[PDB]
């Protein structure tokens, strides 16, 4: 095999490494990210969960990196760590230097190089983290990306990484509507979330969400995460609970 | 084997075999001749199309290091861009410090300082190059001092002078030929139609000169790389000269 | 063996101990006989320095050096990894003059040079030594003798002995403490020194040697390292000479 | 085993890394570069996946290095992107030192010259991706297309293909192209550009993307209309 | 030594265990030399100088 | 019995060609020069390689 | 095994190292060289090879400098780093001390450089020998460096292909040359019967002389062509 090292291609001149960080992704909970018009909706999975665990402290899954752009997060915790660090230190770099906020394209750009460069040298290892971009951008007004751990990017309207990115994509896609509601958005998030995941009742407390909008309070593009008992509403509105 | 996997590990024969192996990378490339003369080096090549849409007018394989100095090379080009620019670098360097010629050979000997270089490091020459380069260069000029003069620079070893050298694919029944073919009554118009009638022998394609190219070092007529028309006129004499025999 | 061990010199085996630093001392065994005997007034060194063939000339190589010019060594095995130790130990020596402003002690340059083998067994980008080194002066507390294996391990030696013959060499060594219970003199433990040297070289015996000894004494060489040399060796010989026959 | 560094060679002389860099060019879809008497087109296949996809925010296979210079490629989609801004920073830096728009010559032989000096290292690979460099520059009036390969090799050529099922493709075009004759106009260069890309795209007339660069400082990105009467225009004559 | 049965390796079946190792330096010259008295001898040989090699 | 394959049909005029000519046709022109020099003259030759060759 | 062959840091089980025991081979296959001298006069004659016939052959001299000089055995590239580093001290002691460094003091350096790259792991190991003479106050000297490093000061010696009939006809005459003092004729003709004795598939010629000497009254020269043709 020829799995030994980064530099070192098969005959056939692919590279097992970025195969396998592909791989990472789907061990860890299905994610979600729906772009509709009013408003770009983020959901992610809970792959953990004990009856003592606690997950009210923080979300594992969710890091607003600028006050504008936010990122849900598939693959392992501890590389995805750095590199959250790494995006939400170079936005505001962008934020000091130019007195404005970061354009989504970039952002992304410069995460895929970092994770590329040590692909193309070293001995570093590459880091096997997918991050579904939700930004607003007057380039492109929303805009919703997700970053490869092959280190490129692709625009979209709607995506899934994370466990059962197949199912995930296909029931999403089914129930897409140009337009979109982001009530609707919500509620389309939760019952292709129920299906992928195998705990049969799905609970606030296997829920991460935020909805990102400027078509609520105009002039300022703003992220809001719900909290448990908002969360819990929503529920037994699609009948879950 | 297994010492082919050290650039510091010698064979059982005191040898290596990463440098050994870089000789057959010089073979690997396409042929050129040069051949010296005491009217000027006259330098030859071959060059390969795959389409006829390659522009085979604005490809390097015969390269100007001086207005003096010129080279020809065989082997990986990759590694030759490199080689050909160090050679660049030294004969400005030496007009920059002495506002005079470099030497053919002096020029030879710093060629072979950078490929000396495959790992990093050693005293008096840091080391900056990772692997063995797998380009040769048939180095012709002239200086007064030793008039015009034939180096073939072996990254492998060291400079070896000749009178007359071809190097590449052909190079095995070429010298055999150049052996029978060089003479000390060498004239330079007649070195010009002997170097195409070398090539042709050994080459399994059309002679052209879309995939020829002389040149010369004459030092009252400066670095001349030639034309098209200038060639296919030689090609031309070359041909009228053996119908008759 | 092989799995580590005796691959990688920074690398223990389950017997808590490494198989390289054996095949350093090995080395030395390969080595040839140098002897360092202890006195009450000095020191004394000796080395059987083997003569290959004729051509070699006669007192102009040895493998005594001296550091300062009281410190003596003589080292037995690899010859050309024997001197570059000695030569770090110049270099260490030179410090402890420039900082303290005084020779070094023969115990502070036992701990120097200890350290700087240690060394060579914590890295894997280094090779260790595969050479004792017999060595010491004169300092302030008088006269001190250590003795230094390629394993980093010194004490202090009443007699140190090692190369191949060391096994005659030890038991003369003891012997000679018996005999005089202060060592005897320098002047005396000279011509000590060639009895042993000779009877190690029936060990030694299928080619010729050329004995060098060296002495630092007390009062005897004013408290300086110096050669022994003209009428003082040629009694070492003929002493020598007299009691093998 | 001898592709294992780029430090150690084959008794044949190659580093296979280039030999299998050169078959990760085939995974990327091809592009297609065709010059004319006063034109280059650099016509590129396009991929369209999925409704959800885009097209503003999914990256285009054509980045225009400058308002002179432009650039296509073929190969793995990270490794082409910092090679692109790298290329986008040499040609500025070019302006920066000289104080003139970018050669054409200058910036193929420093791009795959970045290229070169990764090759020429055995710790690190270079990229997997082969690129056309084609332009003009306001002095010259004689349009160039350059390629580079991923052994840091720079090579000049008239019309060439490269990327996915490239051979093929090159065989048509070598028989309508002449040395002799390029395309006398820009819409004649086009049709050429489109007869060739037909063959890789199979259908698709949204999956056919074009480019036209001509002399001072001209660069147009035609409209997905326009690209469709080419299609149906190539279809009634066919 | 790693194909002697366990019949053998109780007391009393071996005793001596005799090595015999590869011939040293020392050692080659000197078989070098019997060889060679089934042919001619010259001077020119040094047998010595030839274990080296 | 007596081929009717020379070094005609051979390409090559090898090295290992040379080393086979030593063997069988030197000895059996005169062994006299084999004992004097007190070599037991060569008579057993072992021809391997590859196949194709 | 032969796996102690992988390395330049790692010594095998009896001790020795097989990467020191290689560079020996290459000596071997190295072009021959004699070494020897008189208290008055010391000479390097070496056979020039060429690679063919239109090959105008190669030095196997180095001028290191005004009363230093050595030829090779064995690796030219190796001949040429090492070379420089020797060229360097001979300009260091001449520029920092007035100095003709002595030969011996000088071969101490180069034993180091090449133990240097013996210590470490990357570094090549050398495969060359080198014959050094000079002459400064303590007269001729010659040394016989090693490719482990070792320096051995001898009368005379003789290194590379065929070599060791130049050492049995050395050893013979080895008292004879040193007392002609003040004749450089008679000790250069010595240095031509030795390697006269080496010869296979070769034959002297003008062009296969090269001749360096350096004594009491001489600098280091090497004598080639017409001044090599009352030796031929
Ligand atoms: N030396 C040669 N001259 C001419 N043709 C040759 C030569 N060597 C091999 N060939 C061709 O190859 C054919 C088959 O190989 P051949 O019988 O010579 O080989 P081998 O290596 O001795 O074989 P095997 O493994 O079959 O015993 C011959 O019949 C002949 O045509």
């Amino acid at each position: 095999r020829y799995d030994s090292r980064t530099t070192i291609f098969s005959p056939e001149g692919r590279l097992y490494q970025v195969e396998y960080a592909l791989e990472s992704i789907s061990h860890a909970g299905t994610a979600i990210g729906i772009m509709a018009s009013d408003g770009i909706v983020l959901a992610a999975e809970r792959k953990v969960t004990s009856t003592l665990l606690e997950q009210d402290t923080s979300t594992e899954k969710l890091y607003k990196l600028n006050d504008k752009i936010a990122v849900a997060v598939a693959g392992l915790t501890a590389d995805a760590e750095i590199l959250i660090n790494t995006a939400r230190i170079h936005a505001q770099n962008y934020l000091k230097t130019y007195n404005e906020d970061i354009p989504v394209e970039i952002l992304v750009r410069r995460l895929s190089d970092i994770k590329q460069g040590y692909t193309q040298h070293g001995g570093l290892r590459p880091f096997g983290v997918s991050f579904i971009y939700a930004g607003y951008d007057d380039r492109y007004g929303y805009q919703l990306y997700t970053s490869n751990p092959s280190g490129n990017y692709t625009g979209w309207k709607a995506i899934s990484v994370g466990a059962n990115t197949s199912a995930a994509q296909t029931l999403l896609q089914m129930d897409y509507k140009d337009d979109m509601k982001v009530d609707d958005a919500i509620e389309l998030a939760l019952k292709t979330l129920s299906k992928t995941t195998d705990s049969s009742a799905l609970t606030y407390d296997r829920l991460e969400f935020a909805t990102i909008r400027k078509g609520a309070n105009d002039g300022e593009v703003y992220q809001k995460i719900f909290k448990p008992q908002e969360i819990k509403d929503i529920l037994v509105k699609t009948g879950i609970t | 084997s297994e010492y082919d996997r050290g650039v510091s590990t010698f064979s059982p024969e005191g040898r290596l075999f990463q440098v050994e192996y870089s000789l057959e990378a010089i073979k690997l490339g396409s042929t050129a001749i040069g051949i010296a003369t005491k009217e000027g080096v006259v330098l030859g090549v071959e060059k390969r199309a795959t389409s006829p849409l390659l522009e085979s007018d604005s490809i390097e394989k015969i390269v100007e290091i001086d207005r003096h100095i010129g080279c020809a090379m065989s082997g990986l080009t990759a590694d030759a861009r490199s080689m050909i620019e160090h050679a660049r670098t030294a004969a400005v360097t030496h007009n920059l410090y002495y506002d005079e010629d470099i030497n053919v050979e002096s020029l030879t000997q710093s060629v072979c300082d950078l490929a000396l270089r495959f790992g990093e490091g050693a005293s008096g020459e840091e080391r900056l190059m990772s692997r063995p380069f797998g380009v040769a260069l048939l180095i012709a000029g002239h200086d007064a001092d030793d008039g015009y003069q034939l180096f073939h620079a072996e990254p492998s070893g060291t400079f070896y002078r000749y009178n007359a050298k071809a190097i590449g694919s052909g190079s095995e029944g070429a010298q055999a030929e150049l052996l029978n073919e060089w003479h000390s009554s060498l004239t330079l118009k007649e070195a010009e139609l002997l170097v195409l009638k070398i090539l042709k022998q050994v080459m399994e394609e059309k002679l052209d000169e879309n995939n020829a190219q002389l040149s010369c070092i004459t030092k009252q007529d400066g670095f001349k790389i030639y034309d098209n028309e200038k060639t296919a006129e030689l090609i031309k004499e070359l041909k009228e000269k053996e119908a008759a025999e | 063996i092989g799995t580590g061990y005796d691959l990688s010199n920074s690398v223990f085996s389950p017997d808590g101990r490494n198989f390289q630093v054996e095949y350093a001392v090995k080395a030395v065994e390969n080595g040839t006989t140098s002897i360092g005997i202890k006195c009450n007034d000095g020191v004394v060194f000796a080395v059987e320095k083997l003569i290959t063939s004729k051509l070699l000339v006669p007192q102009k190589n040895v493998k005594i050096q001296v550091v300062d010019r009281h410190i003596g060594c003589v080292y037995s095995g690899l010859i050309p990894d024997g001197r570059h130790l000695v030569n770090r130990g110049r270099e260490e020596a030179a410090s402890f003059k420039k900082l303290y402003k005084t020779p070094i002690p023969i115990p502070a340059f036992a701990d120097r040079l200890g350290q700087y083998v240690q060394a060579h067994t914590l890295y894997n980008s280094v090779r260790p030594f595969g050479v004792s080194t017999i060595f010491g002066g004169v300092d302030k507390n008088g006269a001190h003798l250590y003795m230094l294996e390629p394993s980093g391990s010194y004490w202090g030696y009443k007699g140190a002995a090692t190369g191949k013959g060391r096994q005659s060499a030890k038991a003369e060594l003891e012997k000679l403490v018996d005999h005089h219970p202060e060592g005897l003199s320098a002047r005396e433990a000279v011509k000590q020194a060639a009895k042993i040297i000779y009877l190690a070289h029936e060990d030694n015996k299928e080619k010729d040697f050329e004995l060098e000894i060296s002495w630092c004494s007390l009062s005897e060489t004013n408290g300086l390292h110096k050669f022994v040399k003209g009428d003082l060796l040629q009694e070492a010989i003929d002493f020598a000479q007299k009691e093998i026959n | 085993g001898y592709d294992r560094a780029l430090s150690i060679f084959s008794p044949d002389g190659h580093i296979f890394q280039v030999e299998y860099a050169l078959e990760a060019v085939k995974r990327g879809t091809c592009a297609v570069g065709v010059k004319g008497k006063n034109c280059v087109v650099l016509g590129c296949e396009r991929r369209s996946t999925l409704k959800l996809q885009d097209t503003r925010i999914t990256p285009s296979k054509v980045s225009k290095i400058d308002s002179h210079v432009v650039l296509s490629f073929s190969g793995l989609n990270a490794d082409s992107r910092i090679l692109i801004e790298k290329a986008r920073v040499e040609a500025q830096s070019h302006r920066l030192t000289l104080e003139d728009p970018v050669t054409v010559e200058y910036l193929t032989r420093y791009v795959a010259g970045v290229q070169q000096r990764y090759t020429q290292s055995g710790g690190v690979r270079p990229f997997g991706v082969s690129t056309l460099i084609a332009g003009f520059d306001p002095r010259d009036d004689e349009p160039k297309l350059y390629q580079t390969e991923p052994s840091g090799i720079y090579s000049s050529w008239s019309a060439q293909t490269i990327g996915r099922n490239s051979k093929t493709v090159r065989e048509f075009l070598e028989k309508n192209y002449d040395r002799k004759e390029p395309p006398a106009t820009v819409e004649e260069c086009v049709k050429l550009t489109v007869r060739s890309l037909l063959e890789v795209v199979q259908t698709g007339a949204k999956n056919i993307e074009i480019t036209v660069v001509k002399p001072d400082s001209d660069i147009v990105a035609l409209s997905s209309e326009e690209i469709n009467q080419y299609v149906t225009q190539i279809e009634q004559e066919k | 030594v790693d194909v002697l049965d366990p019949a053998l390796l109780r007391s009393g079946r071996l005793d001596r265990k005799i090595e015999f190792p590869l011939p040293s330096e020392d050692s080659r010259a000197q078989i070098l030399q019997i060889h060679s008295r089934k042919m001619t001898t010259d001077d020119d040989i040094n047998w010595q100088e030839l274990a080296r090699s | 019995e007596k081929p009717d394959v020379t070094y005609s049909d051979v390409g090559g005029c090898k090295d290992q060609i040379e080393k086979l000519r030593e063997v069988v046709e030197l000895p059996l022109l005169s062994p006299e020069r084999f004992a004097t020099l007190g070599i037991d003259p060569p008579k057993g030759i072992l021809l391997y390689g590859p196949p194709g060759t | 095994r032969n796996n102690y062959d992988g390395d330049t840091v790692t010594f095998s089980p009896t001790g020795r190292l097989f990467q020191v025991e290689y560079a020996l081979e290459a000596i071997k296959q190295g072009s021959v060289t004699v070494g020897l001298r008189s208290n008055t006069h010391a000479v390097l004659v070496a056979l020039k090879r060429n690679a063919d016939e239109l090959s105008s052959y190669q030095k196997k001299i180095i001028k290191c400098d005004e009363h230093m000089g050595l030829s090779l055995a064995g690796l030219a590239p190796d001949a040429r780093v090492l070379s420089n580093y020797l060229r360097q001290q001979c300009n260091y002691s001449s520029l920092v001390f007035n100095r003709k460094l002595a030969v011996e003091r000088a071969g101490h350096l180069l034993c180091d450089k090449a133990q240097k790259n013996t210590q470490s792991y990357g570094g090549r190991p050398y495969g060359v020998g080198l014959l050094i003479i000079g002459y400064d106050k303590s007269g001729a000297h010659l040394l016989e460096f090693q490719p482990s490093g070792n320096v051995t000061e001898l009368y005379g010696t003789a290194i590379g292909a065929r070599s060791q009939g130049a050492k049995t006809y050395l050893e013979r005459t080895l008292d004879t040359f040193i007392k002609i003092d003040g004749n450089p004729d008679e000790l250069i003709k010595a240095g031509v019967e030795a390697i006269s004795q080496s010869l296979r598939d070769e034959s002297l010629t003008v062009d296969n002389l090269s001749i360096a000497i350096v004594g009491k009254d001489t600098p280091f020269t090497i004598y080639d062509g017409e001044a090599v043709a009352k030796y031929i």
